[PDB]
């Protein structure tokens, strides 16, 4: 109700650097309104944390920069295709309270499989497009 | 849609 934006992730060489990835790898900072607000970034683990989602995808947003007080937002994750459209969108239903350092998202945000499949046109040129859609309420 | 968690529990 305050301010609403979006950030899209292009990761390059999904498959090709899936050993170079590791564990976790998080974005670039993004922000909107950058004078006015406080930065943002994505963290996405290419293989599970645990067993439960060992074959699935794990997404996360997390707060970069110290805000000045409690910050409560909604977000929205989607895969963009070939042809730039959402696909498997995943969103918050509601909002959550975030600190300097801290995360929210999907552990099984999408299976690890669906995403290789090549008639789900979801790595054309080996990148996965990521879409953010940040909601913040204060 | 989905169940959200974060990744420090």
């Amino acid at each position: 109700m305050v301010v609403k934006f979006s950030y899209m992730w292009t990761i390059n060489n999904f498959s090709f650097c899936r050993e170079e990835m590791g564990e976790v790898i998080k974005s670039s900072t993004f922000s909107s309104g950058a004078n006015d607000k406080l930065k943002w970034c994505l963290r996405v683990n290419p293989k599970g944390l645990d067993e439960e989602s060992k074959d699935y995808l794990s997404l996360y947003l997390l707060l970069v920069s110290c805000p000045k007080s409690e910050v409560r937002a909604k977000f929205k994750f989607s895969i963009l295709n070939a042809k730039g459209e959402e696909t498997k969108a995943m969103e918050s239903q509601r909002a959550y309270r975030f600190v300097q350092g801290k995360d929210w998202g999907f552990k099984k945000f999408i299976r690890r499989g669906f995403l290789l499949d090549e008639a789900n046109g979801l790595l054309p040129d080996d990148k996965l497009t990521l879409f953010c859609e940040v909601s913040v309420v204060q | 849609e989905g169940t959200v968690s974060s990744s420090t529990d």
